[PDB]
């Protein structure tokens, strides 16, 4: 009944005082896998599981150019330590929160949406939200104290992500990231290859090392793109943000 | 008909530096949206920043 949950979401955010309301009395500290910096986890109980919380650094992305939490958190989502995760996410900001947390669906892993600070905010159309993403989203208003208990509860069910064309890439982008795919090791979950082959396109360094003997083909596929495309690193980051602003339009 | 990154690149290629209150008002686009755009290309190493308010130009 042990559970582990990933606690991501962008820096200035409240994941700071959220993950406070969770664990509350019982936070430990150490230093993070071999550097300066701190892990900070923690202990909570739904009337199903004895969750550990595991507080990731503050990130606006996954895409890892040194800036470290980025590839921090790239490590521990990769590194299959946790169950599930949880994508704490500012009302205010979306179109700056929403990159991370289209990332942390296109791999896959099992997310839950904190939806962050709502007395910041006015109101927006949830349940359409959470469907265009394919995972649960929890609205609160923390200060109350309430909210936090739905979301210790949607930690219990949630068991996979729904399926969804969640973005909406040029094919020849599609054709050359599913061929550094297949050069990768089966080791790796199928889909979250094809994430890998389009993170390397995009500049990912962490992402260059962790798919292995394939980043040396990287560089010949990117040269068959220059053809076509005028910089793919882009069109990447920029179809990504394409269709952050058709659910931001669809829910304002 | 709505923004896209490569539309913002081509904008600073011309005017060069640039307030993202005229990008967002000059490219038909919702200003948190091209904040939000700057914003990931400047970390990504393709646009870059000038204060004294803001001024947003190209490159490292």
């Amino acid at each position: 009944q042990k559970l582990t949950v990933g606690l991501i979401g962008n820096p200035n955010s409240g994941k700071t005082t959220l993950f406070n309301q969770l664990t509350g009395a019982r936070q430990r500290v150490g230093n993070w896998a071999g550097v300066t910096v701190e892990r900070k986890e923690g202990i909570f109980a739904t009337t199903d599981h004895q969750v550990t919380l595991v507080d990731l650094p503050g990130t606006y992305s996954l895409t890892t150019i040194t800036s470290l939490d980025e590839q921090i958190a790239c490590h521990y989502i990769l590194s299959g330590d946790a169950d599930m995760l949880i994508n704490v996410v500012d009302a205010s900001n979306l179109e700056r929160n929403l990159y991370l947390t289209l990332q942390l669906l296109e791999l896959g892993i099992p997310c839950v949406v904190a939806l962050n600070m709502l007395d910041i905010a006015v109101r927006i159309d949830i349940d359409a939200l959470a469907a265009r993403l394919g995972c649960p989203v929890i609205p609160l208003v923390s200060t109350r104290g309430r909210g936090i208990e739905a979301l210790k509860i949607a930690l219990d069910r949630h068991q996979a992500n729904s399926d969804l064309e969640l973005v909406h890439y040029p094919q020849p982008l599609l054709r050359e990231a599913d061929l550094l795919a297949q050069q990768m090791s089966a080791q790796i979950p199928p889909r979250q290859r094809r994430w890998l082959g389009l993170q390397m396109l995009e500049g990912d360094i962490y992402s260059r090392a962790y798919a292995g003997d394939a980043a040396d083909k990287l560089d010949i596929a990117l040269a068959n793109l220059s053809d076509e495309i005028d910089d793919p690193a882009l069109h990447i980051a920029d179809a990504r943000y394409q269709t952050i602003a058709a659910i931001c339009d669809a829910v304002s | 008909s709505m923004a896209s990154l490569m539309e913002v690149r081509d904008m600073l290629a011309l005017q060069g530096r640039m307030e993202a209150k005229q990008l967002s008002a000059r490219l038909q686009t919702p200003q948190p949206l091209i904040d939000a755009m700057l914003e990931r290309m400047e970390a990504m190493g393709k646009v870059v920043r000038i204060s004294e308010q803001e001024w947003w130009a190209l490159r490292l």
